[PDB]
């Protein structure tokens, strides 16, 4: 009813600042669900996989 | 004995200019016919106090 509209969006982010670069959705329909957030992965820190 | 005079204004818009006060909130139509007559009338003073 006007020129120039909008639409907005409404990601679903963990970590402590949901703008932070980085930042992974939580309800992605291709990416998983981090299941080890909610539990077992917030008490220790499980190192991150790379090259050797 | 005097002959009377003439004053004339004629501003014009485009349709799309239009279109989009209506959406953007004022009364296209109407507000036009107003801008006229508040400089008209305006203009007349200019033409009175500044003849005195």
């Amino acid at each position: 009813n006007s020129p120039t509209g909008q639409v907005f969006a409404l990601r679903a982010v963990y970590g402590k600042d949901p703008v932070a670069a980085g930042a992974k959705e939580a309800f992605h329909p291709m990416y998983g669900p981090d299941a080890m957030f909610s539990g077992q992965g917030a008490a220790k820190k499980f190192p991150a996989l790379a090259a050797s | 004995q005097t002959a009377v005079k003439s004053r004339k204004l004629k501003t014009g818009i485009t349709v799309e200019l239009a279109q989009d006060l209506e959406a953007n909130g004022f009364d296209a139509p109407n507000f036009l016919e107003d801008l006229l007559a508040t400089e008209m009338a305006d203009e007349i003073n200019k033409d009175i106090l500044q003849s005195l």
